[PDB]
RNA sequence: UUAAAGUUGCUGCAGUUAAAAAGCUCGUAGUUGGAUCUUGGGAGCGGCCGUCCCCUGCUCGGCGCCGGCCCGAAGCGUUUACUUUGAAAAAAUUAGAGUGUUCAAAGCAGGCCGCCUGGAUACCGCAGCUAGGAAUAAUGGAAUAGGACCGCGGUUCUAUUUUGUUG
């Protein structure tokens, strides 16, 4: 399930080759997991604690920090891997005609494999990060399901 | 611009530099120092507009390098030296000292002080650092790196330093019930007591300050200077004690002074 | 005893007296065929406007459908055992606060204030069901509700309309006048 | 189909007031309609107005008198501020000595002088004079 | 007015204000429950169950006696139809119209009515998708019309 | 080029005959969408009413006392638009306070006989940050009960304050 590509995937905080007294069983083969509290009142989920995925851009198990703006949006498409596009619908005001117009500005955010219970239409919130790609700047902090989907 | 700017236009100057328009094209850009450009005051501006000791830009230079003016116990020979909040300035020969405190409006004010009060200076700690061989460090709001401080000095406290030895004598803790004043913004020079301190994670932590007569206002965390422990101030406050008289009471006071003067 | 309470508190002497009177009434009559499981929750005596009083019995809602076939004789036995006080069966219902943005599942519309007040008004007049209802708004801003009843079962109800108006004024706070129009039948 | 019930109610009562009748059959019911008619009653423009209870939709019968010039609706609901309301009473009210502008407020459906003295504002509803 | 016709007709029911069971009715809630169960086991639309009950049993409204309508009873027992009845009737009408047109090519107004009922089917299917009654992948097409119930 | 132009019309134009309703219908994006959810009360002043107070739950403590009460607080409380306040929002310029440049456009000066001053204030569309209310408009709670609540019954990983010193 893991180690797909031409290089080893590891978390460069822990040491995965500690020498035990025996190197047998009963205390070994449970590797430690690196995680941190991202702050701003957000709570880390269990999937980032007991998971086995390896990332370098995950807000929980990764080398990226959260600072700046906190936004929200609705998930539109899940086609490209490990990152999704959300839609922000907002209203614009004109001084001349005292009437509003709705506008949308879709943009790409990053989805770690910690949140894999995501379908089209789920409301997510994002936080500003350093540029992780050409057009990707935001990391998803939590996921909220839409109406229905009771299964 | 391929490099740093070296000129400064007259109408691009800050308003608290308190200049005129139809005098010259340029304004005195201060040399880099402890204080920022928009929050300091050049020595030429003070000596040529406030104290009226000099009239031109050469007389200020003659007085400045004549070794007559001492800045926080050190003689300075730069005519555009940045002087900011509670910069103790001394004239040794005529025996006068001035303390720079913001008055009831948004500006500086001349304030003659006794020499016994001119020996020390209240200043605000900015951040706490740890040195090379486990030495704690303090960074002060006028960039005074002090080695080995008191263990009870926190991030937003105020320390009192003797100008002859550079060490800490006494301190004020950041807590509600202490006399405070604001340095910057719409509020400036008002003296009040801290009551509330609202914590916002990831942004500016606003506080609430009540005046001694019944007025209240809210400023940011960076716009805080603690000056007293309770009601008694540790320094000599200027005239009016920083009460921020409104325009009606100011008009009434000016009319009363005009009627009494005749 | 006969009286039970959803709240864990001992009933007072008046409702215990009403429960004992009901137990005696089913003891010396044929009411025991229909009161083995049916009971009483609470009772209250309130000053109906004038020189005459009346009692109000709080009944749980799912037992009122069983009582709906029984009120033909219980009421007349209750004025005949008493002196002249009328008896009114008002079901108990819980009034829930509106779910605001400050203060968990859905509060249903059956538990809303308007619904329980209309249900109290409906259970207030059992033999005379609702045929018309009007609201009067006077110049003071107050609301004067009016209730129109059928021309069936008039003579046994027309002497208790002021009792219904008094107990509806005390329980809710709305002035209700009862009238008998001759429209349909 | 129908969009605003207040617009139809105000047009119906305006037509029946211009024809000179005394009773108006407002066929919809709403909280805003009852509150608007209550404000018009409190400011001495109408009399005893009814609410006919029904399990479908209530009907309102008002007691007209020769006192109303025109009552109207401003559709859609335009939000105002305290300083913005002065232009609205400049171009909507016929005079400053009389006339009223009813605007929606968090304190309830309530007129413009009271919203001025309570230091507030909100969406507009209509006008009467 | 109608959604596909210029008519402005006003002809419908008129429920009375009186919210009470009639005293002369001798049908309890249980008896009308197995009456509805038997009429649904006979293979009837709930409207047919309602008209049969109101004619031959003297009940005014079922939800005024039982406490809920017919489709709630049929869903609670477990014998309600999979497809709703009005959209099923619209589908069967569309199949009847199409079996007229591909037997009789030259008619045009019947093709116009076919377009109208296809639009009605599409709008009702969109509403049932919005109400999460139909599956989201449900799609009506002519090529599986007569194969569909 | 602006006003006059209500001859560009959001406020605020016209479409039978003067310029102008597609031949008709369905239909996607857009725009607009019915009723319905907490009413009413009390302590009092002026004499029923225009101003006053009351009708979200829980782990640590200072305004007071004799393990028992109130006050506060590390920390959480369904989300939007709208509305009021607060922060910050360069100067000059626009209103605007003071001031006999001989008035004014100006300018930030000046007045008493060393002394006393001023060098304010408002505005800064929208968007981002905050604090009282939820009337107005849109979403969601449970119907296949994978609904709340109450005390019980089984499966696991980890905390030093202890089974006489220490292993």
């Amino acid at each position: 399930d893991i180690q797909t590509e031409r290089a080893y995937q590891k978390q460069p905080t822990i040491f995965q080759n500690k020498k035990r007294v025996l190197l047998g069983e009963t205390g070994k083969e449970k590797l430690p997991r690196y995680y941190k509290n991202i702050g701003l009142g957000f709570k880390t989920p269990k999937e980032a604690i007991e998971g086995t995925y390896i990332d370098k851009k995950c807000p929980f198990t990764g080398n990226v920090s959260i600072r700046g703006r906190i936004l929200s949006g609705v998930v539109t498409k899940m086609k490209m891997q490990r990152t999704i596009v959300i839609r922000r619908d907002y209203l614009h005001y004109i001084r001349k005609y005292n009437r509003f117009e709705k506008r949308h500005k879709n943009m790409s955010v990053h989805l770690s494999p910690c949140f894999r219970d995501v379908q089209i239409g789920d409301i997510v919130t994002v936080g500003e990060c350093r540029p992780l790609s050409k057009t990707v700047r935001f990391n998803v902090l939590k996921v909220t399901k839409a109406a229905g989907t009771k299964k | 611009a391929r490099g740093p700017k070296k000129h400064l236009k007259r109408v691009a100057a800050p308003k608290h530099w308190m200049l005129d328009k139809l005098t010259g094209v340029f304004a005195p850009r201060p040399s880099t120092g402890p204080h920022k450009l928009r929050e300091c005051l050049p020595l030429i501006i003070f000596l040529r507009n406030k104290l009226k000791y000099a009239l031109t830009g050469d007389e200020v230079k003659k007085i400045c390098m004549q070794r007559f003016i001492k800045i926080d116990g050190k003689v300075r020979a730069d005519i555009t030296y940045p002087a900011g909040f509670m910069d103790v300035i001394s004239i040794d020969k005529t025996g006068e000292n001035f303390r720079l405190i913001y008055d009831t409006k948004g500006r500086f004010a001349v304030h003659r002080i006794t020499p016994e009060e001119a020996k020390y200076k209240l200043c605000k700690v900015r951040k706490i650092f740890v040195g090379t061989k486990g030495i704690p460090h303090l960074v002060t709001h006028d960039a005074r790196t002090i080695r080995y401080p008191d263990p009870l000095i926190k991030m937003n406290d105020t320390i009192q330093i003797d100008l002859e030895t550079g060490k800490i004598t006494d301190f004020i803790k950041f807590d509600t019930g202490n006399l405070c004043m604001v340095t910057g913004g719409a509020n400036l020079g008002r003296i009040g007591v801290i009551t509330n301190r609202e914590r916002h994670p990831g942004s500016f932590d606003v506080v609430h300050v009540k005046d001694a007569n019944g007025n209240s206002f809210a400023t940011r965390l960076s716009n805080i200077f603690v000056i007293g422990k309770g009601n008694k101030p540790w320094i000599s406050l200027p005239r009016g004690k920083g009460i921020r008289l409104t325009i009606a009471e100011e008009r009434d006071k000016r009319l009363a002074a005009k009627q009494s003067s005749g | 005893a006969k009286i039970v309470k959803p709240n864990g508190e001992k009933p007072d002497e008046f409702e215990s007296g009403i429960s004992q009177a009901l137990l005696e009434l089913e003891m010396n009559s044929d009411l025991k065929a229909q009161l083995r499981e049916l009971n009483i929750t609470a009772a209250k005596e309130i000053e109906v406007g004038g020189g005459r009083k009346a009692i109000i019995i709080f009944v749980p809602v799912p037992q009122l459908k069983s009582f709906q076939k029984i009120q033909v004789r219980l009421v007349r036995e209750l004025e005949k055992k008493f002196s002249g006080k009328h008896v009114v069966f008002i079901a108990q219902r819980r009034i829930l606060p509106k779910p605001t943005r400050k203060s968990k599942q859905k509060r249903p519309r059956s538990r809303t204030l308007t619904a329980v007040h209309d249900a109290i008004l409906e259970d207030l007049v059992f033999p005379s069901e609702i045929v018309g209802k009007r609201i009067r708004v006077k110049l003071d801003g107050s609301r004067l509700i009016k209730v129109h009843l059928d021309k069936a079962q008039q003579n046994n109800v027309e002497h208790k309309v002021e009792t219904f108006s008094g107990v509806y004024k005390k329980l809710t706070g709305k002035d209700v006048n009862f009238e008998f129009p001759e429209f349909q039948l | 189909v129908r969009m605003n019930v207040l617009a139809d109610a105000l047009k119906s009562i305006n037509n029946a007031e211009k024809r000179g009748k005394r009773q108006v059959l407002i066929r919809p019911c709403s909280k805003v309609i009852v509150r608007f008619l209550t404000v018009m009653m409190k400011h001495g423009y109408i009399g005893e107005f009814e609410i006919i209870d029904d399990h479908r939709a209530g009907k309102i019968v008002v007691n007209l008198t020769g006192r109303l010039n025109k009552c109207g609706v401003i559709s859609p609901r335009f939000d105002v501020q305290l300083k913005d309301l002065e232009k609205w009473q400049n171009n909507l009210l016929p005079s400053r000595q009389f006339g009223f502008i009813v605007l929606t407020t968090s304190a309830g459906i309530m007129d413009h002088e009271e919203a001025r003295r309570k230091h507030t504002g909100g969406k507009i509803l209509g006008f009467f004079f | 007015g109608r959604m596909h016709a210029p008519g402005k007709g006003l002809s419908q029911s008129a429920l009375p204000y009186r919210r009470s069971v009639p005293t002369w009715l001798k049908l309890t809630s249980d008896d009308v429950k197995e009456q509805i169960y038997k009429l649904a086991k006979k293979g009837l639309t709930p409207s047919q169950i309602g008209v049969i009950l109101r004619d031959s049993h003297g009940v005014a409204q079922v939800r005024f006696v039982t406490g809920n309508k017919i489709l709630r009873i049929l869903k609670s027992k477990g014998l309600a139809p999979d497809l709703p009845e009005d959209l099923y009737h619209l589908i069967k009408k569309a199949v009847a119209v199409r079996k007229h047109l591909e037997r009789n090519r030259k008619d045009k107004d019947a093709k116009f009515r076919l377009i109208l009922i296809e639009s009605r089917i599409h709008r009702l299917a969109r509403y049932y998708k919005t109400k999460r009654v139909l599956p989201p992948n449900w799609k009506y097409e002519s090529s599986t019309a007569s194969a569909l119930v």
